[PDB]
């Protein structure tokens, strides 16, 4: 139902958790290349460890703390 | 007491991030090593002591030592979440990698790195007051592993002698594989887990990956999933030294039960409720159950049929809510089943571990919430058809010497093959062997 | 762990600047040569290809080599070219003529002693010395003659490391040289002792990809070496980007040389489709080795209907599971069985990288090693038989000095390499 | 008892919120590949 | 708020694409002169040249304490 | 070295030397010696067995 | 005897501590002393069409099947 | 009580430099020699009195001599910080160096300036009631260091007699080098050292810059980080004299306990905690894990490795918050090491110190602040290993006569290569005799 809503009187209202930018308590920024502005930055660049190191202690990805795109975590 | 952990190389090391997450997160440590200055539970118990140490300025640091030839994957440790918890002399790292050659792991690369490994060991040896054993996790698949694990093992064998080494191995599955040159350095692996390991615990992706399609309801695995159920298995091999229970069992125990001659020393791994939260409301979880799970072959972390072959000895892991009569009434149901067969020489077939405390949950994992677990380790006849699949494709790639210039230009001589697939062609008749029923009275 | 590039001919030149734009913009590096990147990944490997000069900046650790600098000329005044270190361009006086003994004897002697200070001067910098990367055709002049040249030095000089070749190899339907049998048999010759790995590319491959496959109006150069550009900086991304399973470049040849001689590989790289036909299907894994095996995306003339996969090797780029590509890669193997060397056990190796190329979700490079491959050096010794009875061009290369003898070695070489992948192709257990 | 029912309750309601989220999740990758698709097919459009 | 802005989509522009295979709209063959120039000769015999600028940061660390400022600040016979 | 006990004004709180050693633990160890004595001669068994 | 666990001389190698057991060896497998660096050698005179390459006649490496270590001072681990 | 530094040459007034500041620091003496009304260090204490003495209005003045041929540094001591805590008499220096010829320094330069120095110590010597001893700090490397070095310790060993002289030498590095003719000057050095040294310590520069980089996390060191070093060591030794303490020291009695046979005075040193913050804190610093630290070849200051050989003699000194179980439990484990040996004459091995007074921290990023230190002098044979290395290099530069008309022109004669080569190829036989186990008795 999610995927296709179609014309049903019943859809399931978005949970809040899923955003374009990739984080949910900043807003969109112009990146500093021009080529970069369709991009998903914060998802592309993070490794796999790092990425269960940081959201391994939180039951959802949205509790977690923001990557910073930093090479230690903020 | 006390255990000291030894990663090497890419599994040993990733299956060493979810491990020491599920430890920090089973005793209450922060991924900075402070305990929260706030969580004043009363007692201030000495649980921890089996994996950490505390620094003096009262921060914990765990027992271990990460190995790799390649930097890659230490430096991801170290600018990763858990900077602060590990001691930087304990992740070590090369420049280069071992470049899938056993040889030039054991002759050419991992000569130049195993002081320091050596030094590392040394300096946590002296921080101990009952060390009772090591625990090694590596791939015999990949070069590093393969060569930098025998070699260190060599030389902890003839350092520390007595002191038991446990090994979780990464062994090549039967059809999935992932390089060419798999054969050569499980072949010559071997022997050095025959003659320098007390207790040897196989592994195959496949069947975990199996495991985690079956059980649990994903599609697409990845190895954090692997390794998550790793560290639940060593959790709950180790929970028997850490917290209260009925019926403790010491290492030493362990080694005694179930190895029954000094070569017979390679087991089989399986753990129960493998389960998801949609699934655990359909069920009850009694005891009865999880035992009767252990035994099914769909329940195996390796990919044999102990049908095909006959249990020696048998050590069962119970942690959480279970009392002993329960375990007593599920193993006389057990020995009851027609396909359940035991070698006739080992009548009193079962060794039991009875623990209060039942498994963690960890936030991001996929297992659901149990109150009770248990775990089995057990030596069976089995193992031979293993063995067998790699002799067949060595014998095939072999016979037209299709890569051997490689170990030939990196230090070995081309007679080395033929003696190791002489010494596991030994091994493989024994397990034959001993599986032979005593027919001389007659 | 640093890589010493070397570009050398026309071509060469060419496809290198498309690989430095390719390279600059992937680790977030200005045309000003102003570090510019939005992630410290980026940085974090930056040492492998770039040396850092003094606030922000950094130069690319190149050598670019030519007898005339009309393309090297053209490059500096290019929209990237600022980033290059002026020292590193080295140009002679007169042309190679497209005349291998030329190239080879004549101004390559004059010039090779100011290349090797360079690439010497560049080598001893690095903490630890990965093997060297060059481009060049094997039909042209001094591509083929210096190139081979200054790969025999290199391995007097670093027999420890790894040799790697990019090689532009003769269309089998149109020459765009007459005398492409000699220099591309001398040139076979002289790779087949010295080289450890070499790759080799068609270029009505890349046409019929652009003209079929991609269905593009006008194509030019640029999106050739584009392609070139971007297999090339695929087969590395391992080396400088985190990963489930990381790869090596001597990993990759142990796993793919089953003997030394036999060091020749095909090419492909599998995300190519149309930009009307994108909507139409979405990326994932099945597809990707789909697309893999497919013939619109290998960059061969060569079948491999017609010969048998000794190993291959798969690289992909991009967040995804392990498990998928394993039973990709065996059903692979199981369904096509014939096609497959039966006397080894698993023919393909594996790898995996977090970081795809940018605006990609993700992507795959292929390497294969096959016996087809025997059909191009054949017809090569076929063509040189041809002029060389006949004494057809020959007075040129003579009177540059070389004796007539070279030729009988070199053609006699090559014929053993056709005999010895025939013999491995027929070969069985019994 | 009571204590552990509460906990495996949040914790499936939990799973089925990050469940919705993967689904959620996949268009805004479309969506990423669409704005590039359009800009191109404008660009060409120009050029001829 | 978090998606992209339409003022990167209502416009005509190449620069936001990164380079690939079939973005040849900005390169050679289609400029308007295609000379050939001799910049190398006249960079070898001194008479023009590249120099880009480059960058410096003049921040000063915070949070430090007493004893840093202090360690940073140490660094006539009349009775 | 700063001191284990907070409140302390003296700047060099380990400066254990034989000087500061006599002229410091002088007096406290004969105070506490002193008190022992005196404390210790009005013994009561009385309250030692409530204690107990 | 060489000097233990040490930090200089042996730049380029693969080792990151030089021979910290203290044994008579080389500090790294790769030469870290080598006939000629940076300076080179003489090339221009040293190529000629009467002595051209032979069949078979390629440098030989590890990757050709030949075992160059053993050529050397390094003890391989027994 | 009192003990006189007397510093030669270019090292050894760069490292007197360090000593003072940290001297200075460690007591509280204001660099214009005076004290703060605000401390509580009291007008009547007495602890500075080994190193300062009052003139009666209470500045402080320091028991040392700046030797130096060249200007240059003590012109810079001069103009520096310390300006007003030094006597303008105590700076004393010379025109024009030794050129890097012992025979200069000897013969022709230091005669000159030599009963300058000698009237100075004089008057130095006559202000002490209780003189324990000469410390001396300079390089073998240089010309002027050995020359005026070799000099003043024949004058002061004639002059003074029977008081004591402890050495600190920086000795030419096995690879490093500065200087083409190190060799040389080391081997006619070691003669004069030999003859007229009680106990004489070595260093190598390469050894503490090992240190720096691999225990530090110092990527860029400097002379001053390898100074600091020595003065925290030195400040260690003598601290036994200073402060109280359970099991105090004298400085006769690391002679009496080191020293086995009259010429077997040459010492190997070390330090335990050194260690930067960041690592100190990561790690627990108790007195065992510090014990074990001072034995590992790693941890020391001269490039030698005490396994190819066998102890003789050790001395430990502890400082700091240190109870006796630790020390005894310490001692004891060593004793257990198998890669430990102790020559068989000599059973009870050991001395030991222990004293209340931590170590001083210096501000700066070069040590840790620790509650507790231990440094050791140990005598063994390995260092028969250390002058093997400078024969070489002397014999390869002999055969050819490299360099010697500069000396026999400075007024030496060519005889003095070959005795000297001889002396230092005796003190090898000598290392060589008292290694060699007692099997008389067969
Ligand atoms: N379960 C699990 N298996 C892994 C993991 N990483 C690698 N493997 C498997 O182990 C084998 C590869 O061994 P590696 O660890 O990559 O070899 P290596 O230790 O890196 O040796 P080198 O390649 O020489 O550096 C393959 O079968 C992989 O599938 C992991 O994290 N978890
Ligand atoms: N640790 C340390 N070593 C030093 C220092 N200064 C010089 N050296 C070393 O000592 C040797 C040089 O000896 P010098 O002290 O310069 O010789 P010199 O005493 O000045 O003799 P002249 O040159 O004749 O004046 C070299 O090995 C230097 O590395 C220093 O300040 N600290
Ligand atoms: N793919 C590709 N091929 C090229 C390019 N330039 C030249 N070639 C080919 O390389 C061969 C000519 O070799 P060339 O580089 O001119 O040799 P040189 O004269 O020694 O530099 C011909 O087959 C050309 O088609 C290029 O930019 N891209
Ligand atoms: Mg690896
Ligand atoms: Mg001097």
């Amino acid at each position: 139902r999610i995927a296709h809503p179609g014309n049903h009187t019943d859809r399931i209202p978005p949970t809040g958790g899923s955003e374009y930018n990739g984080t949910v308590t900043e807003p969109w920024c112009a990146p500093a290349a021009v080529d970069n502005t369709y991009l998903r930055l914060p998802l592309i660049y993070e490794s796999t460890t790092h990425y269960q190191q940081r959201t391994g202690r939180y039951y959802t990805e949205d509790q977690a703390p923001p990557h910073g795109m930093s090479l230690p975590p903020k | 007491r006390e255990a000291i952990c030894i990663h090497i190389g890419q599994a040993g090391c990733q299956v060493g991030n979810a491990c020491w997450e599920l430890f920090c997160l089973e005793h209450g440590i922060q991924p900075d090593g402070a305990m929260p200055s706030d969580k004043t539970i009363g007692v201030e118990d000495d649980a921890f002591n089996t994996f950490f140490s505390e620094t003096g300025a009262g921060k914990h640091v765990p027992r271990a030592v990460f190995l790799d030839l390649e930097p890659t994957v230490v430096d991801e440790v170290r600018t990763g979440t858990y900077r602060q918890l590990f001691h930087p002399e304990q992740l070590i790292s090369g420049k280069e990698d071992a470049a899938n050659n056993y040889a030039r792991g054991h002759y050419t690369i991992g000569k130049e790195i195993v002081d320091l490994c050596l030094d590392r060991i040394r300096k946590l040896a002296d921080n101990c007051t009952g060390l009772q054993g090591f625990l090694v996790y590596h791939a015999v698949g990949g070069g590093t592993g393969s060569g930098l694990g025998a070699l260190l093992l060599e030389r902890l064998s003839v350092d520390y002698g007595k002191k038991s080494k446990l090994g979780y191995t990464v062994y090549p599955s039967p059809q999935v594989s992932t390089a060419v040159v798999e054969p050569y350095n499980s072949v010559l692996s071997t022997h050095s887990l025959l003659e320098h390991t007390d207790v040897a615990a196989m592994l195959d992706n496949e069947a975990i990956y199996d495991l985690t399609r079956r059980n649990l309801d994903i599609e697409r695995p990845t190895y954090t999933n692997l390794n998550r159920l790793i560290g639940q298995v060593v959790s709950s091999l180790t929970a028997s030294l850490r917290f209260d229970g009925a019926l403790n069992v010491d290492l030493t125990e362990f080694q005694t039960n179930l190895v029954p001659y000094p070569r017979i020393h390679f087991v089989l791994t399986s753990y129960a409720p493998v389960i998801s939260a949609e699934k655990a409301y359909h069920e009850q979880l009694s005891v009865s159950e999880i035992s009767n799970a252990v035994f099914e072959p769909a329940s195996m972390m390796t990919k044999c049929d102990p049908r095909h072959g006959k249990y020696m000895a048998c050590c069962l892991m119970y942690r959480g809510d279970v009392v002993p009569k329960d375990v007593n009434a599920a193993v006389a149901t057990i020995k009851t089943k027609r396909t359940i067969q035991f070698v006739d020489w080992s009548p009193t077939g079962f060794k039991c571990g009875i623990n209060y405390q039942p498994p963690t949950v960890v936030p991001g994992g996929d297992l659901a919430k149990v109150q009770r677990a248990v775990c089995m380790i057990a030596n069976s006849t089995a193992i031979a058809e293993v063995f067998a699949r790699i002799d067949h494709k060595f014998d095939l790639m072999y016979s037209k010497r299709a890569f051997v210039h490689w170990y030939v230009g990196e230090g070995m001589e081309e007679g080395e093959f033929s003696e190791a697939r002489e010494d596991l062609a030994a091994l493989e008749k024994d397990y034959e062997e001993v599986g032979a029923e005593s027919a001389d009275m007659d | 762990r640093e890589i010493v590039c070397v570009q050398a001919g026309q071509c060469g030149n060419q496809i290198g600047s498309k690989f430095w734009e390719v390279i600059s913009d992937e680790h977030g590096v200005d045309p000003t040569g102003t570090y510019q990147g939005d992630s410290d990944l980026q940085l974090e490997r930056i040492n492998v290809y770039f040396d850092e000069a003094t606030g922000g900046r950094y130069v690319p650790r190149s050598v670019l080599i030519d007898l005339e600098p009309g393309t090297m000329d053209s490059v500096r005044a290019g929209p990237y070219g600022q980033i290059f270190r002026p020292d590193n361009f080295i140009f002679g006086q007169s042309g190679a003529g497209n005349n291998w003994a030329k190239g080879h004897y004549t101004e390559g002697a004059e010039l090779i002693d100011s290349v090797l200070d360079v690439c010497c001067k560049e080598a001893e910098s690095c903490d630890c010395l990965q093997g060297f990367q060059i481009c060049h055709s094997l039909g042209g002049g001094t591509g083929s003659g210096m190139g081979t040249l200054l790969i025999s030095k290199l391995r007097e000089q670093y027999p420890d490391r790894i040799m790697m070749t990019f090689s532009i190899i003769p269309s089998p339907k149109v020459s765009d040289t007459v005398v492409e049998p000699y220099n591309t048999t001398l040139s076979v010759h002289q790779l087949v002792e010295n080289s450890d790995e070499s790759m080799c590319i068609d270029n009505e491959a890349l046409y019929d990809i652009c003209f079929r496959t991609l269905k593009l109006t006008t194509p030019t150069f640029g999106d050739l070496n584009h392609l070139v550009s971007a297999v090339v900086s695929g087969v590395t991304c391992c080396l400088r980007f985190p990963g489930q399973l990381n790869s090596d470049l001597r990993k990759l040849a142990v796993n793919l040389v089953p003997f030394p001689r036999l060091h020749f590989f095909m090419m492909g790289f599998a995300p190519l489709t149309s930009r009307g036909s994108q909507q139409y299907r979405g990326l994932s894994v099945p597809e990707l080795t789909q697309q893999m095996f497919d013939a619109k995306n290998m960059m061969q003339a060569a079948d491999p209907r017609h010969g048998r996969y000794l190993t291959a090797s798969a690289l992909f780029r991009g967040r995804m599971s392990t498990k998928e590509v394993d039973e990709q890669m065996l059903n692979v193997q199981n369904k096509n069985s014939s096609y497959f060397i039966e006397w080894i056990p698993n023919n393909i190796k594996s790898s995996v990288c977090d970081i795809p190329p940018k605006g990609l979700k993700m992507a795959v490079t292929f390497i294969g090693n096959n016996t087809c491959i025997q059909e191009m050096f054949r017809r090569v010794g076929e063509q040189f038989t041809l002029m060389f009875r006949r004494k057809a061009f020959l007075h040129w290369y003579t009177g540059e000095g070389m004796d007539e003898m070279e030729f009988t070695e070199a053609e006699s070489n090559m014929n053993d390499l056709v005999s010895e992948y025939q013999q491995y192709q027929d070969a069985t257990i019994e | 008892k009571r204590k552990f029912l509460e906990d495996r309750a949040r914790q499936r309601d939990l799973l089925r919120r990050r469940r919705f989220m993967e689904v959620e999740e996949e268009r805004r990758w479309a969506q990423q590949d669409n704005l590039q698709l359009r800009m191109a097919n404008a660009l060409e459009r120009q050029k001829e | 708020e978090h998606d992209v802005p339409v003022k990167y989509i209502r416009t005509l522009d190449a620069r936001l694409l990164p380079p690939r295979v079939g973005h040849n709209w900005l390169d050679a063959a289609f400029r308007s002169v295609q000379g050939k120039p001799q910049q190398l000769e006249e960079e070898f015999r001194g008479k023009r040249a590249f120099m880009p600028p480059g960058v410096y940061d003049h921040t000063p660390p915070e949070g430090l304490g007493l004893t840093a400022r202090q360690l940073m600040q140490a660094l006539d016979g009349r009775p | 070295v700063t001191a284990l006990d907070q409140e302390s004004v003296g700047m060099p709180a380990v400066y254990k030397s034989r000087y500061n050693l006599v002229e410091k633990e002088g007096p406290v160890r004969r105070e506490r010696t002193t008190l022992m004595l005196e404390r210790g001669k009005t013994v009561d068994k009385k309250q030692l067995r409530d204690t107990l | 005897a060489p000097p233990t666990a040490s930090t200089f001389g042996f730049h380029g190698t693969s080792a990151v501590v030089a021979n910290v057991g203290g044994e008579n060896t080389e500090p790294s497998v790769h030469p870290a002393k080598k006939p000629t660096g940076t300076f080179g050698r003489e090339a221009s005179s040293s190529v000629n069409p009467s002595k051209f390459l032979k069949k078979n006649e390629g440098v030989g490496t590890a990757s050709r099947g030949v075992p160059i270590v053993d050529a050397t001072k390094f003890v391989k681990a027994e």
